[PDB]
Order: structure tokens, then C-alpha cells, then sequence
């Protein structure tokens, strides 16, 4: 799932499976 | 940033995971 | 949306869409 | 954290909004 192109709400949906309880940053500009 | 490496080109797990705490 | 229970990919992305372009911080642990 | 305040209990407009950049 990770390696295509991934926008909006699909980036994120792919930083929250990949980041597991670490969490992670969303900062698109 | 993040938009620029994974929504307007493919995106990679080495790329993501920079961005998990 | 926003005011009810909100766990894993529902709580990412209710900050999705409230956050917009200024994203977010996901910080679950 | 925002699991205690959002998914545990109740989340609110005013505590997402603190999560933001």
C-alpha cells in the first residue's frame, strides 16, 4: 500500500497503519 | 514536504516512517 | 462528527478533516 | 492524550482543534 502515489485522507490512512502507536505528523504545506 | 514525495510522486515506506514520532 | 467516540483511523480522520491544510499531530502513546 | 480525551471519552471540536499544526 505504501508505495504508489498517496493524497488526502490516503496519505494519512497510510501514515497511521505504517507509524503504529508511535503516531505520526501530517504537515502538507 | 510529505505531499510533494508521496502525493505527486510514489510514495515510500523509507519516506513515511520519517514522518512517525 | 466530531463529538462522539473517536478511535484509531476514526479519530485520524476526524483530524484530517478538521485540521485541513495546516494538518496535524496524531500523538497516541 | 488525545486517546484519553477523544477515543476513551467524549472528543470535542475545541480538543481536535489543539492537535493541529
Amino acid at each position: 500500500f505504501v508505495n504508489q502515489h498517496l493524497c488526502g485522507s490516503h496519505l494519512v490512512e497510510a501514515l497511521y497503519l505504517v507509524c503504529g502507536e508511535r503516531g505520526f505528523f501530517y504537515t502538507p504545506k | 514536504g510529505i505531499v510533494e514525495q508521496c502525493c505527486a510522486s510514489v510514495c515510500s515506506l523509507y519516506q513515511l516512517e520519517n514522518y512517525c514520532n
